């Protein structure tokens, strides 16, 4: 109720609840939590850049090709990760009413 | 002594025109029908 703008619309009620009978030794008392926050972007987007830059001299590529590697695994591995961001992108900020106007295959264009 | 301007051994060059650009998503979905629709809870026929 409180920090509602923190989560995902379309998935109305985000949280799932368990409950132990039998604390840790220690203190009365624990939790623990797990987001799938969208947030992971921040991650995944840092590795990405830091990889481009790497691979754009393909700063020691030599390494992982000499174990005998083909660069089009590393190609379709930061494919895999830019399409990866894609999907964190598409569903980050996606209202729970569709999108309306985005078409190009269409027919007429006219009035 | 001169050496007539020596090239370099062997660099980035199949970088030269690498970016490299990125795909497209676009996830978007079909509504189902619910048009197959009736309620039995009354009366069409005794009501007369």
């Amino acid at each position: 109720n409180k920090n509602s703008s923190y989560f995902v619309e379309w998935i109305p009620n985000n949280v799932k609840t368990a409950v132990c009978d039998i604390p840790p030794r220690g203190l009365k008392m624990s939790a623990t939590f797990i987001g799938n926050s969208t947030a992971i972007q921040e991650l995944f987007k840092r590795i990405s850049e830091q990889f481009t830059a790497m691979f754009r001299r393909k700063a020691f590529l030599h390494w992982y090709t000499g174990e005998g590697m083909d660069e089009m695994e590393f190609t379709e591995a930061e494919s895999n990760m830019n399409d990866l961001v894609s999907e964190y992108q598409q569903y980050q900020d996606a209202t729970a009413d569709e999108q309306g106007e985005f078409e190009e295959e269409g027919e007429e264009d006219e009035a | 002594p001169d050496l007539k301007n020596v090239k370099s051994k062997i660099g980035s060059t199949e970088n030269l025109k690498h970016q490299p650009g990125g795909g497209k998503v676009q996830i978007i979905n079909k509504k189902l029908d619910l048009s197959n629709v009736q309620s039995k809870c009354g009366s069409k026929d005794n009501i007369k």
